[PDB]
C-alpha cells in the first residue's frame, strides 16, 4: 500500500477537474483570446 | 641458601656501585642545557619548517 | 646471617643516598629559568596508515627515514613507505601475538618478539624469493618484551623473566647474560654510541649495563611504580622513564639522579612511551587518556597536545632526522605528524 | 625508593590481642590500595586483606573474618592491622603489599615468584 | 624509470591489499579464545564450520598484569578453577576489575565439584531454589557447587553495567559455541543500542 | 473527466461546425444577422428577430445532465444581433447549460512540511556521518545508502509536485495550452512518474535489506564480507528497477493515456503493487524474530526496556506500514478514510526524520564523536 501514490491521485483529480473548468470559462469568456 | 646467595650477589653490586664518583649536578645539567642550545638551530619540531624542505607536506 | 647482611645492604644504601645528596648541588629548574620557553607548537597529522586489523603493537623508524616497521597482534609485520604511504613488504607471523619489533641499521634484517619466547630474524634482501624466516633465538623462559639491534649480527633482547640477553646471529645462542632486575624487563634502549644499554623492568629500577662487560654499573630508582618505556637523550648523558604513576623522570648518569620529573595534577594515566625530539630540547611522552602530551625538557612544561589518536597509544617514534613523529595506536593506525 | 616495613609480631598468647604495623616509604600513601599478605610456613603466599585507596571499602578472607581489624592512615601513612582472638594454627610471617598501580582496583601481587612491591615480613608465632 | 617504479609499486601495493583482504576474511572468520586456570599453546578446532583458536599460556611467569592487557582483543576468556578457591576468586576480581578487560566476557567453569571450613558463610546459605538441581547427587555437594557459583556472581555483578558477562558453568564445547554466539548477539544488539 | 478528452472533443465539434458552416445555404435573400459560432456552441442560420436553438454541445463534461436547455441570441433590425455593448460580442445566453479542497489542502501540507523536515534532517545526518570518518562500518555503509534512498524519495516527490502544480493549474491561469499540450506529448511526464515509483520502491527494499542484514548478523554470525555487501547492495538499487521497468514497459505501449496518474487499470498496478507487500511481510517477519531474540535476552525494568528497544526498532523497520498495509486496509472500503490516510501520511513522511533523530541524538558513539571534535575546535 503506497500511501503517497493514493494521496497523489486524489490530488490530481481535483486539481484535473478543477483545470477542466478553468479551460471550459475560457472558451466561453474568449474563445482562442 | 639461594635466598642468602642472591642476597650475597644483591650486596655485591651495592659494593661495586657505591665506588664510582659523581658529578656535580650543575655542571651536567649545564652539559644538557649547552647541547639544546647547540642543537637548537636544526630541530625541526623545536624550530619550525616550511613546506619547501617538508617532504611530508 | 640474614639479619647482619640486611644491616649491611641498610648502611650501604644509605650511604649511596646520602652521597648523591651531597652532590646534589641544585635543581635543573634553578639554573635553567633563564631560557626562553619554547611556547606552542602543534603539528598536524600528514599520513595515516591504515592496513592492520589487530591492534598496533610497536613501530620501528629506519636509518634512511623512508620506511618504518609496524607489527600488530593479526600476525602481519608490514614494513610502509612513510613518504609514499605504501607498504613495501608485509610479512606472515608464525605466531599472533608479538609485542616488539626492531629494524635493522642496514635496512636488510627485522626481528619481531611475542609471547612464544622466540625472537624471529626476517632477511629482506631474498634473491631467491620472498622474506622468510632465517634464524630464530630461542633461548628464553618467560616471554619478550623488547627487542634491538647493535649491528646486522648482533641483537640485544630484553626479556620478561628478568634476564636480559645478548644475541648472536649466525651462532644463535647468549653470548652473555644480564641477571640484575627481580621484575619484568619492560623496555630497553640503546646509547648513540651502543656500548651501554639502560633497562627499565617492573620493579620500578633502572639499570646502566655495559655490553662487552655484562654488568650493572648504576642503579636509578626513583619511580613509584613500573616503567613502561626508557629513551636516551640523544648525545649518551641522560635519558627519560616512563611508568604507570602518570611521572615521565629525566635521570642523570654522571650526576647519578633524577634531574628533573614531569607530572601535572590533571594527568592520572600512565605513560606508554617516551621519546626525545632530534636537539632534546621537546620530550614526547605517550599517554594512556589517548593523546600525546608534549614536554619542554628544559622547563616542565606542556608544548602541546597530540590528540589524534582514539584509542591507546602503543608506540612512538622519531626519526633520526628528526622529521616527523608516527604514533602508533590501539585502533590500527598509525598517525605521522609534523 | 619503595620499602614496606613491618612492626610486631613474634610470640602472642593464643588469644591475645597483637598489632600489626606496616610503615610506608618511597610514594604518595593516599592513591594505592594496599593489602596485607601472609604466608604460612611450607605454603604459597595468600591474601589476607585490603583496604582501598580512601578507607571505605574492606575485605576479608573468609577465614579470617571478624577477627582481624585493617585501618589506614594518611597522615601518618600507616598501614595499620589489628589481630584479636588468635588461633595457633593461623600462625605465619606477615607481608604488607602494595598494588601496583594508582587509582586501581585490581591486584595481582599473590605471586611468590618475588613480587616487587611487598615488605619483607615478620614471623608471628602463636 | 618513474613510470615503471611507480606502476610496479602499484602492483605490488595492490598484492600485498589483496593478501590483507584475504588475511581480514580469514581473521574475522576465526573466533579467538583464552584459556587460563614454547611460551603459548594453540588448540584450534571448529564446531558448525566456525573456526574457534584457543590459546592456552604456555611457559609464562606467574606474575600477570603486564602480558594480559595484550588479551583485551579477545572474545572471551575461558577461566577454569578447582585456599585455592580464595585465590581463584581474587584473579577474577581482578580480571573484571581491570581497566582495560571491561569488554571480555569472562566465561567460568567450576572444575573439581566440592571447602566447608574457609567459609563461615556457609552455614547460613540456602539452596536458590529458582535453579534447577542436577539430579542423583549429594545436597551438600549442590549447596556448596551453588554457594561458589554465588561467590563468583556477587564478584560480578559489581560494577558490572552491561560492559561484559560473566557465564557460570558446571563440568563442554557446545557450552563455549553457545556462550561465544551469545557474546557475539549481545555485542550486535549494543551496536543497534536496542539493549 | 479528461482534459486530453475535453480538448480532443472541442477540436472535432469545431470542426463538425465548420462542417456545417460550409454546407448550409444562404439564409432569406439577402438581409439576416450571420452565421456564426462563439467557440462553444455552433449556431445555424439566424433570420432576423428570432430566438434560435441548438443543444447544449456533446463536448461538455456535464452536458448529458443538462441536455433539456438550448443556447438563444436575438438578431435585430440592422442585420446585426443584440449586441447590447458597441465593443463586445452579442448577447450570449449560457444560463441554461453551465452545470473535498480543505481536506486535501491540509494533506498536502502536512506532507510537504514532513518531506521538508525529513529531507533537511537526513542531509545533516549524512553530512555527520560522512565527516568524522571514525563510524565508518558496514552498517553504516547500509545506513548511508537507506539515508540516500529516502533523499531520491524526497526529491520525486518534490519534482511531481512541481510538475504537477505547473501541469493543470498555473499554465491554464497563464494562459499555455499549447505549452501544456506540448509537456502532455513530452515523455517528461512518462519519465518523472518512473522516477518517482522508482524511489519509492527503493525505498522500500532499502528497509528490507536493513532487516535481512541485521537479522544475518544476529542469526548466521558467519559470512564473506566483499560478496555479502555487494549482493546487498544489488539487490537493494537492483531489485526495485527490476520491477519497475516491466510496469513502465506495460503501462506505456498498453495505455499510454494522458500522464499516468490516473492510474486507470489495477491490473497493471497490481505488478508494482505486490512486491512492496512482499517486502513489507519479510521485514514484519525479520521485526518478529528480532523482537523475539531480544526478549529472550533480556530475560535471560524489563516492560520499560523492551518498551524502549521496540520503539526504536519501529522507525527503521517500518512495522507502523506493515498494519497499515494489512489490518488497517479493511478490503480499502472504510469511509472517513480521512483519518487513516493522514495517520499513514504523517508517519511515512516523519519516518525520515524519527531515523535520523534517533542517530544524531541518542547514539552514544555520535555523541562522544561531537564531544571529543568540538572540545578540539574550541581549543584550537
Amino acid at each position: 500500500e503506497l500511501v503517497d501514490n493514493a494521496v497523489g491521485g486524489d490530488l490530481s483529480k481535483q486539481m484535473e477537474e478543477e483545470a477542466v473548468r478553468l479551460f471550459i470559462e475560457w472558451l466561453k469568456n474568449g474563445g482562442p483570446s | 641458601t639461594a635466598s642468602i646467595a642472591q642476597a650475597r650477589k644483591l650486596v655485591e653490586q651495592l659494593k661495586m656501585e657505591a665506588n664510582i664518583d659523581r658529578i656535580k649536578v650543575s655542571k651536567a645539567a649545564a652539559d644538557l642545557m649547552a647541547y639544546c642550545e647547540a642543537h637548537a638551530k636544526e630541530d625541526p619540531l623545536l624550530t619550525p619548517v616550511p613546506a619547501s624542505e617538508n617532504p611530508f607536506r | 646471617e640474614l639479619d647482619q647482611l640486611r644491616q649491611e645492604a641498610e648502611q650501604l644504601k644509605n650511604q649511596i643516598r646520602d652521597a648523591r645528596k651531597a652532590c646534589a648541588d641544585a635543581t635543573l629548574s634553578q639554573i635553567t629559568n633563564n631560557i626562553d620557553p619554547v611556547g606552542r607548537i602543534q603539528m598536524r597529522t600528514r599520513r595515516t596508515l591504515r592496513g592492520h586489523l589487530a591492534k598496533i603493537y610497536a613501530m620501528h623508524w629506519g636509518t634512511d627515514s623512508r620506511l618504518l616497521v609496524s607489527a600488530s597482534q593479526d600476525g602481519k609485520l608490514i614494513i610502509w613507505d612513510s613518504y609514499t604511504t605504501n607498504k613495501v613488504h608485509a610479512i606472515p607471523l608464525r605466531s599472533s601475538w608479538v609485542m616488539t619489533c626492531a629494524y635493522a641499521p642496514s635496512g636488510n634484517y627485522v626481528a619481531c618478539g611475542g609471547l612464544d619466547n622466540i625472537c624471529s630474524i626476517y632477511n629482506l634482501k631474498t634473491r631467491e624469493g620472498n622474506v622468510r624466516v632465517s634464524r630464530e633465538l630461542a633461548g628464553h623462559t618467560g616471554y619478550l618484551s623488547c627487542c634491538r639491534f647493535l649491528d646486522d649480527n648482533q641483537i640485544v633482547t630484553s626479556s620478561g623473566d628478568t634476564t636480559c640477553a645478548l644475541w648472536d646471529i649466525e651462532t644463535g645462542q647468549q653470548t652473555t647474560t644480564f641477571t640484575g632486575h627481580t621484575g619484568d624487563v619492560m623496555s630497553l634502549s640503546l646509547a648513540p654510541d651502543t656500548r651501554l644499554f639502560v633497562s627499565g623492568a617492573c620493579d620500578a629500577s633502572a639499570k646502566l649495563w655495559d655490553v662487552r662487560e655484562g654488568m650493572c654499573r648504576q642503579t636509578f630508582t626513583g619511580h613509584e611504580s613500573d616503567i613502561n618505556a626508557i629513551c636516551f637523550f640523544p648525545n649518551g648523558n641522560a635519558f627519560a622513564t616512563g611508568s604507570d604513576d602518570a611521572t615521565c623522570r629525566l635521570f642523570d648518569l654522571r650526576a647519578d639522579q633524577e634531574l628533573m620529573t614531569y607530572s601535572h595534577d590533571n594527568i592520572i594515566c600512565g605513560i606508554t612511551s617516551v621519546s626525545f625530539s632530534k636537539s632534546g630540547r621537546l620530550l614526547l611522552a605517550g599517554y594512556d587518556d589517548f593523546n600525546c602530551n608534549v614536554w619542554d625538557a628544559l622547563k616542565a612544561d606542556r608544548a602541546g597536545v597530540l590528540a589524534g589518536h582514539d584509542n591507546r597509544v602503543s608506540c612512538l617514534g622519531v626519526t633520526d632526522d628528526g622529521m616527523a613523529v608516527a604514533t602508533g595506536s590501539w585502533d590500527s593506525f598509525l598517525k605521522i605528524w609534523n | 625508593q619503595v620499602q614496606l616495613q613491618e612492626s610486631g609480631g613474634g610470640l602472642v598468647q593464643p588469644g591475645g590481642s597483637l598489632r600489626l604495623s606496616c610503615a610506608a616509604s618511597g610514594f604518595t600513601f593516599s592513591n594505592y590500595k594496599m593489602n596485607w599478605v601472609r604466608q604460612a610456613p611450607g605454603k604459597g603466599l595468600e591474601w589476607v586483606s585490603d583496604i582501598s585507596q580512601s578507607g571505605a571499602s574492606i575485605s576479608y578472607t573468609g577465614s579470617v573474618k571478624g577477627r582481624f581489624t585493617i585501618s589506614r592512615d594518611n597522615a601518618k601513612n600507616t598501614l595499620y592491622l589489628q589481630m584479636n582472638s588468635l588461633k595457633p594454627e593461623d600462625t605465619a610471617v606477615y607481608y604488607c603489599a602494595r598494588c601496583p598501580a594508582p587509582f586501581t582496583r585490581d591486584c595481582f601481587d599473590v605471586t611468590s615468584t618475588t613480587y616487587a612491591y611487598r615488605g619483607q615480613g615478620t614471623q608471628v608465632t602463636v | 624509470d618513474q613510470r615503471n617504479e611507480e606502476k610496479a609499486q602499484r602492483e605490488a601495493n595492490k598484492k600485498i591489499e589483496k593478501q590483507l583482504q584475504k588475511d581480514k576474511q580469514v581473521y574475522r572468520a576465526t573466533h579467538r579464545l583464552l584459556l587460563l586456570g614454547s611460551g603459548i599453546f594453540e588448540t584450534k578446532f571448529q564446531v558448525d564450520k566456525v573456526n574457534f583458536h584457543m590459546f592456552d599460556v604456555g611457559a609464562q611467569r606467574d606474575e600477570r598484569r603486564k602480558w594480559i592487557q595484550c588479551f583485551n582483543d579477545v572474545t572471551a576468556i575461558i577461566f577454569v578453577v578447582a585456599n585455592r578457591l580464595q585465590a581463584a576468586l581474587k584473579l577474577f576480581d581482578s580480571i573484571w576489575n581491570n581497566k582495560w578487560l571491561r569488554d571480555t566476557s569472562v566465561i567460568l567453569f567450576l572444575n573439581k565439584q566440592d571447602i566447608e571450613d574457609y567459609f563461615p558463610e556457609f552455614a547460613r546459605y540456602t539452596t536458590p531454589e529458582d535453579a534447577t538441581p542436577e539430579p542423583g547427587e549429594d545436597p551438600r555437594v549442590t549447596r556448596a557447587k551453588y554457594f561458589i557459583r554465588d561467590e563468583f556472581l556477587r564478584i560480578s555483578t559489581a560494577s558490572g553495567d552491561g560492559r561484559h558477562y560473566c557465564y557460570p558453568h558446571f563440568t563442554n564445547i557446545r557450552r563455549v559455541f553457545n556462550d561465544c554466539r551469545d557474546i557475539i548477539q549481545r555485542m550486535h544488539l549494543r551496536q543497534y543500542e536496542l539493549l | 473527466v479528461s482534459l486530453w478528452e475535453t480538448v480532443q472533443k472541442w477540436r472535432e465539434y469545431r470542426r463538425q461546425c465548420q462542417r456545417s458552416l460550409t454546407e448550409d445555404p444562404p439564409p432569406a435573400t439577402d438581409l439576416f444577422c450571420n452565421r456564426t459560432f462563439d467557440e462553444y456552441a455552433c449556431w445555424p442560420d439566424g433570420e432576423p428577430g428570432s430566438f434560435v436553438n441548438v443543444s447544449c454541445p456533446w463536448y461538455l463534461p456535464w452536458a448529458s445532465s443538462v441536455p433539456q436547455g438550448h443556447v438563444y441570441r436575438f438578431c435585430t433590425a440592422e442585420g446585426l444581433w443584440l449586441q447590447k455593448d458597441n465593443s463586445s460580442l452579442p448577447w450570449r445566453d449560457l444560463s441554461e447549460c453551465e452545470e473535498p479542497e480543505e481536506q486535501l489542502l491540509f494533506l498536502y501540507i502536512i506532507y510537504t512540511v514532513g518531506y521538508a523536515l525529513s529531507f533537511s534532517a537526513l542531509v545533516i545526518a549524512s553530512a555527520i556521518l560522512l565527516g568524522f570518518r571514525h563510524l565508518h562500518c558496514t552498517r553504516n555503509y547500509i545506513h548511508l545508502n537507506l539515508f540516500a534512498s529516502f533523499i531520491l524519495r524526497a526529491l520525486s516527490v518534490f519534482i511531481k509536485d512541481a510538475a504537477l502544480k505547473w501541469m493543470y493549474s498555473t499554465a491554464a491561469q497563464q494562459h499555455q495550452w499549447d505549452g501544456l499540450l506540448s509537456y502532455q506529448d513530452s515523455l517528461s511526464c512518462r519519465l518523472v512518474f518512473l522516477l518517482m515509483q522508482y524511489c519509492v520502491a527503493a525505498n522500500y527494499y532499502w528497509l528490507l535489506v536493513e532487516g535481512v542484514y541485521l537479522y544475518t548478523l544476529l542469526a548466521f554470525s558467519v559470512f564473506s564480507e566483499q560478496w555479502i555487501f555487494r549482493l546487498y547492495v544489488s539487490i537493494g538499487w537492483g531489485v526495485p528497477l527490476l520491477f519497475v521497468v516491466p510496469w513502465g514497459i506495460v503501462k506505456y505501449l498498453y495505455e499510454d493515456e494522458g500522464c499516468w496518474t490516473r492510474n486507470s487499470n489495477m491490473n497493471y498496478w497490481l505488478i508494482i503493487r505486490l512486491p512492496i507487500l512482499f517486502a513489507i511481510g519479510v521485514n514484519f517477519l525479520i521485526f518478529v524474530r528480532v523482537i523475539c531474540i531480544v526478549v529472550s535476552k533480556l530475560k535471560a525494568d524489563i516492560k520499560c526496556r523492551l518498551a524502549k528497544s521496540t520503539l526504536t526498532l519501529i522507525p527503521l523497520l517500518g512495522t507502523h506500514e506493515v498494519i497499515f498495509a494489512f489490518v488497517m486496509d479493511e478490503h480499502a472500503r472504510g469511509t472517513l478514510r480521512f483519518i487513516k490516510l493522514f495517520t499513514e501520511l504523517s508517519f511515512t513522511s516523519f519516518q525520515g526524520l524519527m531515523v535520523a533523530i534517533l542517530y544524531c541524538f541518542v547514539n552514544n558513539e555520535v555523541q562522544l564523536e561531537f564531544r571529543k571534535s568540538w572540545e578540539r575546535w574550541r581549543l584550537e
